[PDB]
């Protein structure tokens, strides 16, 4: 029906320029008009811009009101956001999401960039717990790798992918210092602490890193 | 301009659960405000448009209501799909405000945390950091006291504690409480004792050891 | 027609359109019906009223206090025969470009206002009182083109309804309003985009002219917003005004048998120069009053002061002074550098009451303060481009510049707006206003002691509220450079943007004594003819060559409007080339020419009265300098008989020979885009005398 195939957002710097490029097939951008959407991760939501290429009336918020040029072929019903001056704040997921016909009706979305607007990419220094017979309250325990100093959060499985159920990942600290930390903690028997030393699948994903790390006794 | 405050903006209610969420608008408002619902890790959705009219595919356990100008959308019964973040719409020239968030936690017995405590790896020790991970895990509910006391002496701010969400397994939570040190404080305090207080254990379960 | 023809594909539709004018409009149209029948109170015309009404709480009053659309129509234009147009044309913009559709939604909610407000019966009484006055006083008219336009009444109106056409209000009809109101719906629109960068973009096509346009619609979101934001928030309807001129039984001339204004009433602060009309029976009285004070010139902070505080000024209560702007009935607020000058024009019906409010509010004055910052970039961005201005233009800046006793320059201007504040004009104001002077010129059909009790109310509300303190009549000073008198002085001041050169040669003869007057006014114009003949006509150096005379600060003086690129010399050997031919051709002119051409000088002083104003104004050059002579027409006309062909060669050879002793040569260079030398402007005014200052009255 309503296509909301975005694009273009990708990578930009701290006072950075992008041009957003969302193929919003489908439909008539004549018709009912999309707009856009910030959302930073683990905070609220906030309207960017809105173009109405029937008649070229452009709209902004009062931070980035006029900062901005926004565009639309619409011959090809295809939407556009020249983004200017992105500052480290704005990393957020910027929805193409279509307002239909409606007094507040915006009911189709696309899945949203992540407009990010990082400093670091670092790869992990994985390091393990360290089970000992303190860690082991009788024969209940655990196991985990800590994902130290990298920078977005990893993804970790277990043992080549095996161990997923009682994973509970938790979410990336970003500390400080630009960089995550997580932990991965799974409940595994106190005699399985040294019998089956689970592995840690980390993979960072913006430097493609994969550090299997060993936890044992 | 305007704004909007989506009260509340948490919850715990289980499937089947008749909900009240209103969007407290600031100022005069006409019909133009809709009902959205994020679940997380995915693209939003939008509820209710017109601040009563359900969009189409979306069920008929969704009733939305002009209600003043705190308008009000009221959930008739919950689902398992239905735990989600939520929000809303003000839509004008104005600057357009939005929902201040609502997720939807379920209700459940109070599960106990596995109070676990962890020791960094040696290698991490060679890298001068100490995370002593004081494990708190499939608890319900989030609502708890975890305390460290650094040679038997209450302290905060070198206690880092990541909450995993609502559960697959249980709908409990996970929690990681890490005694951010360094070596220079790990070998300095040896005595490293993880108070937990939770909602449920009220009693303070202060799981210890030594080194 | 007995269907519209506007036929459904139109409404709610955006049109996109290319001009060939470099123009930026927009217009939103409804077809109404035949209405001319409907012409009891018109509805149509009574909407050129209230959409084009710009008022207290109103639409353009808020969308200014936003500033993105300066100026808009909207009112009943006649489309064909049997349904009529209603365009709605509004000033663009490029801010507005980005703002379109919620400027039609502040249509929108003062069309909902209005509609809220339903009809008003005030409005109908006040602008029927308008009309009835307007077609009541309507002067003349040219014959030529006015016959035409009555003979179109003529048709749609009988032959005695072609001036009783639309200038009647005979009865109220708010189910008129309320049927136009159902013709003013949104539903009901079309939109004509007006902008000329579409080329290239635009596609749909005009037939005979072949221009390009587009039909690009308005989605139903954008359509509904319209519909259901029938809300009212900031926008308020205006009241009643506060006057309506009644008194038009004329009064008639009294006792005092003098046809000139008098000196009837003179105090400490107080000085009443007097007339009543004779003339033409008029019940308009206008009204002539300066604001002198010694603070005008203090800095060119002070003159910025006093400048942008009568604009802002006359600009804040233009908010009040819709009704009087609507009333038709004008005034004036303008600087000098004596000071300031105020001007009340229109009908004597209730001008000291309204005059007491604008009296009132401009000494009880509150200040805003971004507003004002706004005003104070806005001319601070208007004096960065008066250094961009005109040779001739910078060349009457000469003749301000070059001929004071003390002035402050542009540059002076340039660097003090860097150290205005608002509280110090702010403190400074009544500063100003503990001491000040107003002499009072009145003339009207008025009569004589209720204009002494409004003259001494107005001044004794002045004292009341700052205590306004008379002068000394040393305290009333003065300002003109001593020449040598046969020394030929100029300055070149090359131009910054303008590649032309400008150049001009001054002569100061005296005061305006008689003898000065038509020596001046008639040896201009005898050389003036000569070169139309020759120097712009024949030669052809520019476009802008002019000779004149100058009047100011009671002395006289000569200009010659002359900017063209030449070397500059050279043109000043041209210059006196023409010095040479006027020399040996008006020894040519025989009387003949001689006769015409001052019977040609005659008639242009011979000038019946048209109008108080024009009257007034050459009054107001008889106030400025003091001198009050109301029959130097005849006088300086019998003095011109006295002229002959060897007078003026008296006139000549004493003054203006080359070796004259009273040679009063001096010029200004001005060069393009890229005797002896002056060094200094303080060299300009450092070693001089002084004049003899002129007798007042």
């Amino acid at each position: 029906e309503v296509q909301l195939v975005e694009s273009g957002g990708g990578l930009v710097q701290p006072g950075g320029s992008l041009r957003l490029s969302c193929a919003a097939s489908g439909f008539n951008i004549s018709s009912s008009s999309i707009h856009w959407v910030r959302q930073a991760p683990g905070k609220g939501l906030e309207w960017v811009a809105s173009i109405y290429s029937y008649s070229g009336s452009t709209y902004y918020a009062d931070s980035v009101k006029g900062r901005f040029t926004i565009s639309a072929d619409t011959s090809k019903n295809t939407a556009y956001l020249q983004m200017n001056s992105l500052r480290a704040e704005d990393t957020a997921v910027y929805y193409c999401a279509r307002h239909y016909s409606a007094v507040a009706g915006l009911d189709y979305w696309g899945q949203g960039t992540l407009v990010t607007v990082f400093n670091q990419i670092k790869p992990p220094s994985v390091f393990p717990l360290a089970p000992s017979s303190k860690s082991t309250s009788g024969g209940t325990a655990a196991l985990g790798c800590l994902v130290k100093d990298y920078f977005e959060p990893v993804t970790v499985s277990w043992n080549s992918g095996a161990l997923t159920s009682g994973v509970h990942t938790f979410p990336a600290v970003l500390q400080s210092s630009g960089l995550y930390s997580l932990s991965s903690v799974v409940t595994v028997p106190s005699s399985s602490l040294g019998t089956q030393t689970y592995i840690c699948n980390v993979n960072h994903k913006p430097s493609n890193t994969k550090v299997d790390k060993k936890v044992e006794p | 301009d305007i704004q909007m405050t989506q009260s509340p903006s948490s919850l715990s209610a289980s499937v089947g659960d008749r909900v009240t969420i209103t969007c407290r608008a600031s100022q005069s408002v006409s019909s133009a405000v809709a009902w959205y619902q994020q679940k997380p890790g995915k693209a939003p959705k939008l509820l209710i448009y017109s601040a009563s009219s359900l969009y189409s595919g979306v069920p008929s356990r969704f009733s939305g209501s002009r209600s003043g100008t705190d308008y009000t959308l009221t959930i008739s019964s919950l689902q398992p799909e239905d735990f989600a973040t939520y929000y809303c719409q003000q839509s004008y020239f104005n600057p357009i405000t939005f929902g201040q968030g609502t997720k939807v936690e379920i209700k459940r017995t109070v599960a106990a945390p596995s109070v676990f405590i962890f020791p960094p790896s040696d290698e991490q020790l060679k890298s001068g950091t100490a995370s002593v991970v004081c494990l708190l895990n499939n608890f319900y509910p989030r609502e708890a006291k975890v305390q460290w006391k650094v040679d038997n002496a209450l302290q905060s701010g070198n206690s880092q504690e990541s909450v995993t969400e609502q559960d697959s397994k249980d709908s409990t939570y996970s929690l990681s409480s890490t005694l951010t040190l360094s070596k220079a404080d790990y070998e300095k305090h040896k005595v490293y004792a993880c108070e937990v207080t939770h909602q449920g254990l009220s009693s303070p379960v202060t799981k210890s050891f030594n080194r | 027609f007995p269907e519209h023809p506007f036929q459904e594909e139109h409404l709610k539709q955006l049109y996109k359109i290319v001009p060939i004018k470099d123009i930026r409009n927009l217009y939103v149209t409804f077809p109404i019906p035949d209405l001319q029948k409907y012409y009891k109170s018109n509805p149509g015309h009574y909407l050129g009223h209230l959409i084009g009404h710009e008022g207290p709480g109103s639409l353009l009053s808020e969308l200014k206090s936003k500033g993105w659309v300066n100026t808009l129509v909207g009112g009943q234009k006649e489309g064909a025969r049997g349904f009529m147009f209603f365009i709605i044309n509004v000033d663009l913009t490029e801010e507005g470009l980005l703002h379109v559709e919620d400027i039609i939604l502040h249509m929108f909610q003062y069309i909902q206002k209005l509609r809220a407000e339903g009809p008003q019966e005030w409005v109908f009484q006040e602008l029927k009182d308008l009309n009835a006055v307007a077609f009541r006083f309507k002067d003349k008219e040219r014959p030529r083109g006015y016959t035409s336009k009555i003979a179109g009444i003529l048709h749609y109106y009988p032959l005695e309804e072609v001036l009783t056409a639309e200038y009647l209000l005979e009865e109220f009809r708010p189910d008129l309003i309320e049927m136009v109101l159902d013709k003013l719906r949104p539903e009901n629109v079309r939109v004509a985009i007006v902008s000329k960068s579409f080329e290239g973009k635009t596609d749909r096509t005009e037939e005979w002219y072949g221009t390009q346009y587009k039909q690009e619609a308005i989605p139903d979101e954008v359509i509904k917003k319209w519909q259901n934001a029938d809300l009212n928030g900031k926008f308020k309807l205006p009241t009643k005004n506060e006057f309506i001129p009644t008194n038009f039984e004329i009064l008639p001339l009294e006792k005092e048998a003098t046809p000139y204004p008098a000196l009837i009433k003179d105090t400490a602060m107080s000085k009443l120069w007097f007339k009543q009309d004779d003339k033409f029976f008029l019940p308009k009285a206008n009204l002539n009053f300066e604001f002198f004070s010694p603070f005008a010139y203090v800095d060119p902070l002070h003159s910025n002061m006093a400048y942008l505080y009568l604009e802002l000024l006359k600009d804040s209560l233009n908010e009040y002074a819709y009704a009087a702007e609507l009333a038709g009935l004008s005034y004036d607020l303008q600087n000098t550098i004596y000071g300031m000058y105020l001007s009340v024009k229109g009908y004597n019906d209730k001008q000291p009451i309204l005059l007491k409010k604008i009296i009132e509010k401009m000494a009880t004055f509150e200040i805003d303060e971004k507003r004002f910052e706004i005003i104070k970039e806005a001319y601070m961005r208007s004096l960065n481009n008066f250094r961009a201005e005109q040779p001739h233009q910078h060349a009457m800046y000469y003749l301000r510049l070059l001929m004071t006793e003390v002035a402050w320059t542009k540059d002076e201007l340039k660097e003090a707006l860097d150290d205005v504040t608002l509280p110090r004009l702010k403190a400074f104001i009544p500063q100003l206003l503990s001491r000040l002077h107003i002499e009072a010129l009145l003339h009207g059909n008025i009569t004589k002691q209720a204009a002494l009790g409004i003259m001494q109310m107005v001044e004794d509300t002045l004292i009341e509220h700052a205590h306004t303190k008379p002068l000394l009549p040393s305290q009333l000073v003065r300002y003109e450079v001593q020449l040598p008198d046969r020394g030929w002085f100029v300055y070149q001041q090359r131009n910054e943007v303008h590649n032309n050169s400008g150049i001009e040669i001054y002569y100061q003869t005296d005061m305006q004594s008689t003898s000065e007057n038509m020596f001046l006014e008639l040896f201009a114009q005898i050389i003036s003819e000569p070169a139309f003949n020759t120097l712009r006509t024949k030669e052809q150096l520019g476009y802008i060559v002019f000779s004149g005379p100058r009047r100011a600060n009671g002395i006289q003086g000569l200009r010659f409007i002359i900017q063209s690129e030449k070397p500059p010399h050279y043109l000043e050997s041209r210059v006196e080339a023409f010095l040479i031919t006027m020399e040996k051709s008006i020894e040519d002119m025989t009387e003949e020419a001689f006769q015409k051409h001052i019977q040609a000088l005659a008639i242009r002083r011979l000038d019946k009265p048209k109008k108080l104003s024009a009257e007034s104004a050459k009054y107001w050059g008889e106030i400025i300098s003091q001198q009050y002579n109301f029959d130097r027409d005849n006088t300086e006309v019998a003095y011109l008989k006295t002229l002959t062909k060897e007078d003026i060669i008296k006139f000549y050879k004493e003054m203006l020979a080359v070796d004259a002793p009273r040679r009063h040569k001096v010029s200004v260079h001005v060069l393009a885009r890229e005797p002896e030398v002056i060094q200094n402007m303080t060299e300009f005014k450092r070693g001089l005398p002084l004049f003899p200052l002129v007798k007042p009255h």
